[PDB]
RNA sequence: AAACUCCAGUUGACACAAAAUAGACUACGAAAGUGGCUUUAACAUAUCUGAACACACAAUAGCUAAGACCCAAACUGGGAUUAGAUACCCCACUAUGCUUAGCCCUAAACCUCAACAGUUAAAUCAACAAAACUGCUCGCCAGAACACUACGAGCCACAGCUUAAAACUCAAA
C-alpha cells in the first residue's frame, strides 16, 4: 500500500501497527519551544506522565538555554528516563517555534525513541489577547 | 503604472536574455533603470520552475522522495551559469545523498527545463550547496 | 512636501499649553 | 530585417539609395557635417516601414520634415 | 416567515428523542408556527465538544424543521431551546430555499488598471 | 451552497489546518467564493463542520483546488 | 395598523382566496410576514383614502403618501432603538423630504393640498 | 481545545526519515499562513499598519504577476537571429 | 398558481393530529444534504 | 512517608476581552466608520445647488457616575544603558482601551480631488500629483510672521472647543 502522510483516524480499521499497538496507543513527546526555554514530557495515550526534561533542568541557564544544542540535551534527557519506563516508539507534539522546536526532536532519537509523527499545536488566536506593542530596535 | 516604473520607450522591445546577446553589446552600455528588474523577474520564475520539479513525483522518483527545498535560486547577468541553493540536511550521510541525487538529476532536470519553451535556452544550473551551513558540518567532520 | 509650517506650528501650540499650564 | 535584403537589392536595380540600417543621429539634419559641405540629400524618402524595430516611429520620418524632403510610406 | 430550526438534540433512546421532538414541535405551534416538515439528518460525532446545561456532549442526533412563523416568534424560540436540556445547541435561520438564485452569465474579467487605482 | 452540505464545503478548506482558500486556489468567482465562505462559518459555529481541520472522512473527495501540499 | 388576518397585497385579488383553508389564510395574511408587507398595506390604504387615482404611483400625492408612511415606519424603529443614529438620520431626511413636497404641493394644486393633510393627519408648518 | 487530536497539522513519518517529516510539516504551514502568521503576531500592529503593509502586499503582487507576464511574453522572440547580417 | 401549489402541500403540513407519527416517521429516514463538486461541474452524490 | 511551593508541563472546566484563514475581495454607510454567528427592525428624496452658528451626526484621546477586567498600557516604580537618559531596551502595575447612561465635538476627520451636469474636439499641458476642460451653484482665499494667539460672544465644555484680529517686525515667506 502507497504511504499516507495523514494520520490514521480513532475508529477506522488500519493496519498500522508499532510493537503491536495502534497509533491511538503510542506515547506523546510533547515539545514546548519557546524563544528562551524548550520544555519536553513524554506521556502515555492515557495522558500518565512518564518523563521530563527542559534547558532548565539540563543545568543551562539565561541565554544558553535558548539554544539547540541544549534543546538537544534535553531530548536525550526525556528519553533516557522515558526509554526506562517502557517507550520506544513515540508522537512528537511540538508547540512554538522556538530554537529547540526541530532540535528537541533529534535529541528524542539519539536517545533511542522512534518518531512516527510530527504534530505542530503552536497557538494561534482566531482574533484573542492584544500582543505587547511593537518595540523600537 | 505603478510607483513602480513603468515608462520605458522600448517597453515593447523583446526581452532577449541569451549568452550571444551579451557578446553582442556595446562596452559603453551600462544597465538601464529597468533593466534589473526583468533580471529579478526572471530569476524568480527561474526559482518558480525548479520548485515545481522537486515536488512533483512524475519527473523523479528518487528527487520526489528527498523531498529537497530551494532555499535560493539567481540567475547570472552573463548568462552563463545559474545559481540554485538548497538547504542542507543535519546528517552528514543524508547530506551525501541528496548531492548525488540532485547532481545527477541536475542534467535532465535541465531538459526538463528546456521543456517550457519560454526558458528554453537555460544555462547549465549550478546546484550549490548552501543556507545549512555547509562548512559547519565539514568542520565536525575533522 | 516639507513639515515646516506644521513645524511652526507644532512649536506654537506646545509653548502656548505649557504657558497656560504654569498659569 | 526581414526585408532589408530585398530592399537594398531593389534600390540598386532601379538605380536609386537605400538605407536599411541603423540609422544614425543627424544623417539628414547635419549631413554637411558627416558627408561635407557639398553633399546632397534626398530629393524623396520612400518608407517601406515607418516604424522602427521598437515600434516607435522611424527618425527619419520626423527628421525628413525637419529637411523639407516629401516622403512616401506604407 | 418561513424559518429553517437547526436541532442538534442530546444524543438519547429512541422514545426520550421522540418526546424531545414533540415537545420542540409543540412549542413552536404555541407561538403561532405551521410546521411544514421534520427532518433526521441522523446521529454523529460532532465536529468538536460542545459543553451543554453542564454536561459535555460529543455526539448529537441533528434535526431539520422546516416551519413558517411571525417575526416575533423567533426571538421566543431562540429563548425557549435555551432551557430545553436535551437540546445541544439550536440556531434558526432564514429557510435558504425561499432565496431565489439569480442567473449567472459566467465570470467576467476585471480590468487590471482598476485593481491597483482601486 | 448550503450550510448542511459539509462534503461540499470541506473542498475548499485545508486538510492540515482548516483554513479557508482563497479565490485564487479554489477558482471560484466573487459570488461563490462569498457564498462558501459564508456557509464555512455559518457551518463551523452551529455545529456541523469543524474549524480547525478538513473532517477526515472528506479527504477523498474529488480535489477541486490548485494547491499541492504533500512531498 | 391592518389586522394580521389581512392578506399580502399580492394575494388579495387572486380568485378563490376566500375557500382555501384556514392554514393557507394564514400563510397568505400579514401574521406571517415582514413589518414591510404591513407598510404597502397602509400606502394602499392611504392611497385609495386620499388620492384620486389610487393607481398613479408617479405623482406628487403619491409620494407624498408614501413617504409619510416610511416616516410612521421609522418612528415605530426609533421607539425601540433610541440609539440609533443611522434611522434618526433617515427620519429627519424624510421629514425635510416631506416638507419639501407638501410645500409644491400647495403651491400648484391646493385643493389636493388640503386632502392630503387631512387624510395623513399632517399640520402643515411655515418655516422659521 | 474542542477539537480532535492529532488530525490538524500532523504529518507521518516514513521509513525514520524524520527531517522529511519536518520539512513537509514547515511546507505546509508556510502554505497555508501560518508561520507568517504566528510572526506577525508576536507583536501588536496598529490597524493603520497593517492596512498599509496588506496595501503593499497586493499591490507588489500583482507587479510581480504582471511583469512575470510581460516576460513571459516578450521571452518567445528569444530564439537566434534568423536575419543575421541584416 | 403559487396558492394551488401550497394549497396541496397543505395537506403534508405537521399537526397536533399527526404530530406523533410524524415524529416517528422521521426518526426512522435518513436526509443526507452532502454531495461533492468536480473540476468539471458535475455532482457526485453519495455512496448511500 | 510527609506536607508546603509564587512556579513549570500534559489533561479537563472556563469571559461583560478580541474577532486567524476567507480578504489576492474592494463591498456597505452621509461622513466618522464597518470584516465571528443568528434573528428582528432597516439603509431619505421621480429636478439640481443650498449653513463655522439652524437640525442631526462625527475616529481616537478626555470628563461624570455605576460595573467588568483576560490581555495591552500613559503615568509611576524597579533593572540596565549613558558624560546625563525624568528616553530608546527589560520587568511590574494604574488611569485608559470594554459595558451602561450622560457629556466633550477635536484629527494628516486626507482620494490633501466641493456638489450637480456635460465633453474628449480644441492648445494636451508652468511643475509634480491624479489626463485636460466646459456649464452651474454654494463655501472659501488675497505677502510672511505675530496667530490652532489676544479681546468679544456662544457652548453640560472652566488648563476646553468654535469664531478670530491688531500693534511692533521683515523683503521676502
Ligand atoms: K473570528
Ligand atoms: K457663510
Ligand atoms: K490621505
Ligand atoms: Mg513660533
Ligand atoms: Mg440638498
Ligand atoms: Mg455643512
Ligand atoms: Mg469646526
Ligand atoms: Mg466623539
Ligand atoms: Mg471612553
Ligand atoms: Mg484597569
Ligand atoms: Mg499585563
Ligand atoms: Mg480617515
Ligand atoms: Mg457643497
Ligand atoms: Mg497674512
Ligand atoms: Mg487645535
Ligand atoms: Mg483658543
Ligand atoms: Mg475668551
Amino acid at each position: 500500500t502507497k504511504f499516507s502522510i495523514y494520520p490514521p483516524i480513532p475508529g477506522e480499521e488500519s493496519s498500522l501497527r508499532w510493537a503491536g499497538k495502534k497509533f491511538e496507543e503510542i506515547p506523546i513527546a510533547h515539545i514546548k519551544a519557546s524563544h528562551n526555554n524548550t520544555q519536553i514530557q513524554v506521556v502515555s495515550a492515557s495522558n500518565e506522565p512518564l518523563a521530563f526534561a527542559s534547558c532548565g533542568t539540563e543545568g543551562f541557564r539565561n541565554a544558553k538555554k535558548g539554544t539547540g544544542i541544549a534543546a538537544q540535551t534535553a531530548g536525550i534527557a526525556a528519553a533516557a528516563r522515558a526509554k526506562q519506563k517502557g517507550v520506544i516508539h513515540i508522537r512528537v507534539v511540538v508547540k512554538g517555534l522556538g530554537p529547540g522546536r526541530l532540535s528537541a526532536m533529534h535529541g528524542l532519537i539519539m536517545g533511542g525513541l522512534e518518531v512516527i509523527s510530527i504534530t505542530d499545536n503552536t497557538p494561534i488566536p482566531h482574533x484573542g489577547c492584544r500582543p505587547r506593542k511593537a518595540r523600537k530596535l | 503604472k505603478v510607483w513602480y516604473e513603468s515608462p520605458s520607450l522600448g517597453s515593447h522591445s523583446t526581452y532577449k536574455p541569451s549568452k550571444l546577446e551579451f557578446l553582442m553589446r556595446s562596452t559603453s552600455k551600462k544597465t538601464r533603470k529597468e533593466d534589473h528588474a526583468r533580471l529579478r523577474a526572471l530569476n524568480g520564475l527561474l526559482y518558480k520552475a525548479l520548485t515545481d520539479l522537486l515536488c512533483t513525483p512524475e519527473v523523479s522518483q528518487e528527487l520526489y522522495d528527498l523531498n529537497v527545498e530551494l532555499s535560493k535560486v539567481s540567475l547570472t547577468p552573463d548568462f552563463s551559469a545559474c545559481r540554485a541553493y538548497w538547504k542542507t540536511t543535519l546528517s552528514a550521510e543524508q547530506n551525501a545523498h541528496m548531492e548525488a541525487v540532485l547532481q545527477r538529476s541536475a542534467a535532465h532536470m535541465r531538459h526538463l527545463l528546456m521543456s517550457q519553451q519560454t526558458l528554453r535556452n537555460v544555462p547549465p544550473i549550478v546546484f550549490v550547496q548552501d543556507k545549512g551551513n555547509a562548512a559547519l558540518a565539514e568542520l565536525d567532520q575533522l | 512636501k516639507n513639515v515646516l509650517k506644521i513645524r511652526r506650528r507644532k512649536m506654537n501650540h506646545h509653548k502656548y499649553r505649557k504657558l497656560v499650564k504654569k498659569t | 530585417r526581414q526585408f532589408s535584403y530585398l530592399i537594398e537589392n531593389m534600390a540598386r536595380d532601379c538605380g536609386e539609395y537605400a538605407h536599411t540600417r541603423y540609422f544614425r543621429g543627424g544623417m539628414l539634419t547635419n549631413a554637411r557635417l558627416l558627408f561635407g559641405p557639398t553633399v546632397r540629400l534626398p530629393d524623396l524618402i520612400i518608407f517601406l516601414h515607418t516604424l522602427n524595430n521598437i515600434f516607435e516611429p522611424h527618425v527619419a520620418v520626423r527628421d525628413a520634415a525637419k529637411m523639407n524632403i516629401p516622403t512616401v510610406g506604407i | 416567515p418561513r424559518y429553517e430550526l437547526a436541532l442538534i438534540l442530546k444524543a438519547m433512546q429512541r422514545p426520550e428523542t421522540a418526546a424531545t421532538l414533540k415537545r420542540t414541535i409543540e412549542a413552536l405551534m404555541d407561538r403561532g408556527a405551521i410546521v411544514r416538515d421534520l427532518e433526521n439528518l441522523g446521529e454523529r460525532a460532532l465536529p468538536y465538544r460542545i459543553s451543554a446545561h453542564s454536561q459535555q456532549h460529543n455526539r448529537g442526533g441533528y434535526f431539520l424543521v422546516d416551519f413558517y412563523a411571525p417575526t416575533a416568534a423567533v426571538e421566543s424560540m431562540v429563548e425557549h431551546l435555551s432551557r430545553d436540556i436535551d437540546v445541544i445547541r439550536g440556531n434558526i435561520v432564514k429557510h435558504p430555499l425561499t432565496q431565489e438564485l439569480k442567473e449567472c452569465e459566467g465570470i467576467v474579467p476585471v480590468p487590471l488598471a482598476e485593481k491597483l487605482y482601486s | 451552497v448550503d450550510y448542511k452540505n459539509v462534503q461540499l464545503l470541506s473542498q475548499f478548506v485545508s486538510p492540515f489546518t482548516g483554513c479557508i482558500y482563497g479565490r485564487h486556489i479554489t477558482g471560484l468567482c466573487g459570488k461563490k467564493q462569498k457564498e462558501i465562505t459564508k456557509a464555512i462559518k455559518r457551518a463551523q459555529i452551529m455545529g456541523f463542520m469543524p474549524v480547525t481541520y478538513k473532517d477526515p472522512a472528506y479527504l477523498k473527495d474529488p480535489k477541486v483546488c490548485n494547491i499541492r501540499y504533500r512531498e | 395598523d391592518p389586522p394580521p388576518s389581512t392578506l399580502l397585497k399580492d394575494y388579495q385579488n387572486v380568485p378563490g382566496i376566500e375557500k382555501v383553508d384556514d392554514v393557507v389564510k394564514r400563510l397568505l395574511s400579514l401574521e406571517m410576514a415582514n413589518k414591510k408587507e404591513m407598510l404597502k398595506i397602509k400606502q394602499e390604504q392611504f392611497m385609495k383614502k386620499i388620492v384620486a387615482n389610487p393607481e398613479d404611483t408617479r405623482s406628487l400625492e403619491a409620494r407624498i403618501i408614501a413617504l409619510s408612511v416610511k416616516i410612521r415606519s421609522y418612528e415605530e424603529h426609533l421607539e425601540k432603538h433610541r440609539k440609533d443614529k443611522a434611522h434618526k438620520r433617515y427620519l429627519l431626511m424624510s421629514i425635510d423630504q416631506r416638507k419639501k413636497m407638501l410645500k409644491n404641493l400647495r403651491n400648484t394644486n391646493y385643493d389636493v393640498f388640503e386632502k392630503i393633510c387631512w387624510g395623513l393627519g399632517i399640520e402643515y408648518t411655515f418655516p422659521p | 481545545a474542542k477539537h480532535l487530536k492529532f488530525i490538524a497539522r500532523t504529518v507521518m513519518v516514513q521509513e525514520g526519515n524524520v527531517e522529511s517529516a519536518y520539512r513537509t510539516l514547515n511546507r505546509i504551514l508556510t502554505m497555508d499562513g501560518l508561520i507568517e502568521d504566528i510572526k506577525h503576531r508576536r507583536y501588536y500592529e496598529k490597524p493603520c499598519r497593517r492596512r498599509q503593509r496588506e496595501s503593499y502586499e497586493r499591490c507588489r503582487r500583482i507587479y510581480n504577476m504582471e511583469m512575470a507576464r510581460k516576460i513571459n511574453f516578450l521571452m518567445r522572440k528569444n530564439r537566434a537571429d534568423p536575419w543575421q547580417g541584416c | 398558481r403559487e396558492v394551488l401549489q401550497l394549497q396541496e402541500e397543505v395537506k403534508n403540513f405537521i399537526t397536533r393530529e399527526n404530530l406523533e407519527a410524524r415524529v416517528e416517521a422521521a426518526l426512522d429516514s435518513r436526509k443526507n444534504y452532502n454531495w461533492a463538486i468536480t473540476r468539471e461541474g458535475l455532482v457526485v452524490r453519495p455512496q448511500r
